[PDB]
């Protein structure tokens, strides 16, 4: 008869490297209202939020993790955003028998069950680009791939995963080059080794430097296909950078025809999910709550993952249903919510939500090609069901994709 | 007699491998505490050191720290932090509780970043502290061209990365940079081919025996070669596939080892009124059955750094402690300023910091027939090198040439 409060300890990065908390906290607030107003999910329980601003800093977050664990009320789950913050709270969590659910972590390292035994994330691992890559390689008949990365743990980890995935498909990595800040020598080597199919992993500043060097070495054209992460700003190659010699027209030339993969964060379909909202309705509902415009407010594109994280937990708690008796010294309830979280399968605002053995979210990827200085949607890929939606929107200079080999030139 | 509480964070369990560092330094800690209490240096107060076992684990170590803040007394500062990943977790968060930390055994260079670890200090020189010492050695023997051999493990690549910056703007060329993960033989053959004579090696004890095995096979030893490698290996480390033992010893002959100096060689009285030799006898009697630790002097000098810092802080307050709780930003800044003033002669030599980093002494050794023998010492404060006369030796008439 008496509805009992059950608490989530969350960390929202309002500033730092990824200020995802700016749009993710209201998305969380909306999802809790939606779960609590529905009498068919947790009728006996009321889901409440206790949060702090982590500032996307592990040191800063260590202070708030203390504040969440050593102050009443007892929290039943921990919800961090940033990969660096999730690495800290997911490793520490076993000492308080706590499930950790991240709404914003993409680091491949976070999909390690030995280090992170109770960790889940609605945000997929950066390794989700790799099955789409191996599938596009298989489609266009390429078995020889060159890789170029900026020196970052996340990129190294992503390329490490790509290796074991190409080996399964009968595809090999010809050459692997890396750079900390200057990509002049790794790109010069790509031309020297006569690389044709190239996967490049870097941030936007470095991408402009890579493609300026790519123009100078004429590392673009009919012969070459570049595979990049589709996470850059709208006309990134056109953005002014005084550190690069190349012109706007020169890099619009160098980037022509390249392929990008991007994790789908909002269902492109017009269907209704468990909240009974459409992807478009969620956006409109979210836009209303915000003080500032979506363009200004950080983590806006990731906000559907935070909304869906709340539903994943609500439904997991619904499957278990003795929540008031949770204690940090007891594994019993934790093991039950872990089992319910591991068995998650529902439709959310970001699409179908399921977790792999590592606790990492499985999702669709959006495949695009740059055609005439603009990205054009060429398809979507579903890693789990192995199904590729082909648009028939792709274009190539020789009327068909080139080849990896010296053979057809 | 009010307490000045200090949070002692270290692995103390016999079960944990690094618990030997924690337990091995405790007799030295006890000695410094006992004397400071007797002399009533902190009068009216007394140093209250509370020990919490971190177990050398990220989760357990964080919980130990968290439990010390929750259930423990109001600590004024942290003492300890041995294991690199646990220490980095605590050291990064320090400002959140306005706690200054002093470590005596965490040597990882990462901690020198004062943007990330502003409240962290250490009495022990870091793994990078060997590089200004090696520069001095190269200058002394007129070695202007060097090759490098590094194991692809973070502990070693950190040192190799720091070397680049130390040799920049000096008349020293790194003619060949070679890395290896499991087998050094390919890299050792490239060094031989590039005609490298002076090799700066950064690799573990297990890899060292492989390095010297490849060195014997490629004849990269004798009168023409100088290997400058880590000096922190276990004694008789080489005794512990294809080369013979006699052939390993032949290639090893004359290598120079570089590591921090455990205790001062100067027979001068320290802040306690004892010379380093007298303290060492006092430590060896007190330790009893507990095995010795090379960080014992750094732990001892550590207690003196804390007591002297607390003195300065007490004077600063009087110039204008009980109410301090982690909330007092101002006291934390006072303690932080007082620690930066540290300048006294301790059992590990002169104890002085340069941006939280110890300016200490680096020991140079040379492998001669059956063991490593001390051949010199580098003073980081003065930036000087002293080579012990009639110890260091070369197989040829002169020290080797770099080309
Ligand atoms: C999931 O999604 C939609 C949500 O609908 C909207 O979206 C939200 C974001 C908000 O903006 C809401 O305000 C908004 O409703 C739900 O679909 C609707 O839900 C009801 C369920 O029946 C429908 O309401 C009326 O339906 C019939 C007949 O409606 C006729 O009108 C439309 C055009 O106006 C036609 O296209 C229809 O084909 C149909 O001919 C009507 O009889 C009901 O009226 C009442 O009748 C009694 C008279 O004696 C009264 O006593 C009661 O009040 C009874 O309700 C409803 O008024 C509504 O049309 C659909 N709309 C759509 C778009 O399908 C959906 O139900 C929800 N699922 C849940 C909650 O589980
Ligand atoms: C943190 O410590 C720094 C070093 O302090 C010095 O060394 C200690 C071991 C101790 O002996 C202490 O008393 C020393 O001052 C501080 O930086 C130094 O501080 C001095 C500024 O007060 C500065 O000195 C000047 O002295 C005269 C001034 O005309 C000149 O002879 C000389 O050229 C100097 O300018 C000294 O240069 C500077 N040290 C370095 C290496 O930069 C630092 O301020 C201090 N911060 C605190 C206390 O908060
Ligand atoms: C919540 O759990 C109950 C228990 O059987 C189930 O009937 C209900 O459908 C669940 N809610 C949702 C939205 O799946």
């Amino acid at each position: 008869s008496e509805r009992r409060a059950v608490y989530i300890g969350a960390l929202f990065p309002m500033s730092g490297g990824w200020p995802g908390g700016q749009a993710c906290q209201p998305a969380v607030e909306m999802a809790l209202e939606d779960v609590n107003s529905r009498r068919d999910i947790l009728p006996d329980y009321e889901l409440k939020l206790i949060h702090h601003d982590s500032k996307c800093d592990p040191g800063q977050a260590t202070k708030y993790l203390y504040e969440l664990l050593y102050n009443d009320p007892i929290k039943i789950i921990l919800m961090p955003g940033c990969s660096s913050v999730s690495t800290l709270v997911a490793e520490a969590a076993r000492m308080w028998n706590l499930i950790v659910l991240s709404y914003g972590s993409s680091s491949p390292a976070l999909s390690n069950r030995q280090r992170f035994p109770t960790f889940f994330r609605t945000h997929p691992s950066a390794t989700l680009h790799n099955p789409t890559r191996v599938k596009l390689f298989e489609k266009w008949g390429w078995k020889k791939i060159a890789t170029i990365q900026q020196t970052t743990e996340v990129f190294t980890s992503t390329l490490d995963d790509l290796e074991e995935r190409v080996k399964e498909a009968g595809i090999e990595i010809t050459f692997r080059q890396s750079f900390f800040s200057d990509p002049a020598v790794p790109v010069k080597n790509l031309k020297r080794q006569d690389a044709r199919i190239i996967v490049g992993l870097f941030y936007e500043t470095e991408a402009r430097k890579v493609f300026c060097e790519v123009y100078k070495e004429r590392l673009f054209g009919k012969k070459y296909v570049w595979f990049l992460i589709g996470w850059y700003a709208d006309n990134w190659f056109k953005i002014y950078d005084p550190s690069i010699n190349c012109t706007v027209d020169e890099m619009t030339e160098a980037v022509e025809g390249h392929i990008t993969t991007e994790i789908v964060m909002l269902n492109p379909a017009n269907t209704r999910s468990i909240s009974n909202m459409t992807s478009q309705e969620f956006v409109e509902k979210l836009t209303k709550r915000l003080k500032r415009h979506p363009e200004e407010t950080g983590g806006f594109q990731e906000a559907p993952l935070a909304y869906d994280a709340i539903w994943a937990l609500a439904l997991a708690l619904n499957k278990t249903s003795r929540l008031e008796d949770f204690n940090y010294n007891n594994q019993t309830i934790t093991d039950q919510i872990y089992r319910a979280m591991n068995s998650s399968s529902f439709e959310g605002v970001s699409g179908h939500v399921v977790f792999d053995a590592s606790g990492s979210r499985m999702a669709w990827t959006l495949i695009e090609q740059l055609q005439g200085g603009s990205y054009k949607k060429i398809g979507y890929y579903d890693s789990t069901k192995d199904d590729l939606s082909w648009s028939k929107t792709d274009k190539w200079i020789g009327g068909s994709p080139p080849a990896d080999d010296y053979k057809d030139d | 007699s009010p307490p000045l509480s200090i949070m002692g964070l270290m692995p103390l369990t016999k079960e944990v491998a690094k618990g030997s560092i924690g337990r091995g330094v405790l007799p030295a800690v006890e000695l410094a505490i006992e004397q400071i209490r007797n002399e009533s240096l902190l009068r009216p107060y007394f140093l209250d050191l509370r020990l919490y076992d971190t177990e050398c684990d990220n989760a357990k170590g964080l919980k130990a720290f968290y439990d010390a803040i929750k259930y423990g007394p109001n600590h004024l500062m942290v003492f300890g932090g041995v294991c690199p990943s646990v220490t980095s977790i605590i050291a990064e968060s320090l400002q959140g509780w306005n706690l200054v930390q002093l470590s005596f055994a965490a040597t990882t260079p990462v901690l020198a970043d004062k943007k990330k670890y502003p409240y962290f200090f250490r009495t022990v020189p870091s793994d990078n502290a060997v590089n200004p010492a090696i520069l001095k050695l190269l200058k002394h023997y007129q070695w202007k061209r060097v090759g490098t051999l590094t194991q692809d493990v973070q502990r070693f690549s950190e040192v190799r990365n720091d070397l680049t910056g130390v040799l920049y703007g000096e008349d020293i060329e790194i003619s060949d940079t070679e890395s290896f993960s499991n087998d050094p033989c390919t890299s050792v053959k490239k060094l031989k081919g590039n005609d490298v004579r002076i090799i700066l090696g950064q690799f573990d004890q297990n890899m060292a025996a492989k390095v010297f095995c490849c060195a014997y096979e490629e004849n990269m030893y004798g009168s023409k070669y100088q290997w400058i490698i880590p000096g922190w290996y276990e004694p008789s480390w080489w005794e512990q596939s294809r080369c013979l033992r006699k052939n390993l010893l032949a290639a090893m002959e004359g290598y120079i080892g570089v590591d921090f100096e455990p205790l001062s060689s100067k027979q001068i009285k320290t802040i306690s009124g004892k010379t380093p030799q007298q303290y060492e006898r006092e430590y060896n009697n007190k330790r009893s059955g507990v095995g010795p630790s090379k960080f014992h002097g750094y732990a001892y000098d550590g207690i003196w750094v804390i007591a002297k810092t607390l003195q300065r802080a007490m004077e600063t307050l009087h110039a204008s402690i009980q109410d301090f709780n982690y909330t007092d930003h101002t006291l934390g800044r006072i303690i932080l300023n007082a620690m930066n003033e540290t300048n006294f002669f301790g059992v590990t030599g002169q104890v002085v910091f340069r941006n939280g980093e110890r300016m200490g002494t680096i020991k140079f050794t040379q492998f001669q027939d059956s063991r490593e023998v001390k051949v010199g010492e580098y003073n980081a404060v003065a930036d000087t090198l002293e080579i012990i006369n009639d110890t260091i030796r070369f197989q040829g008439s002169e020290p080797p040439k770099d080309d």
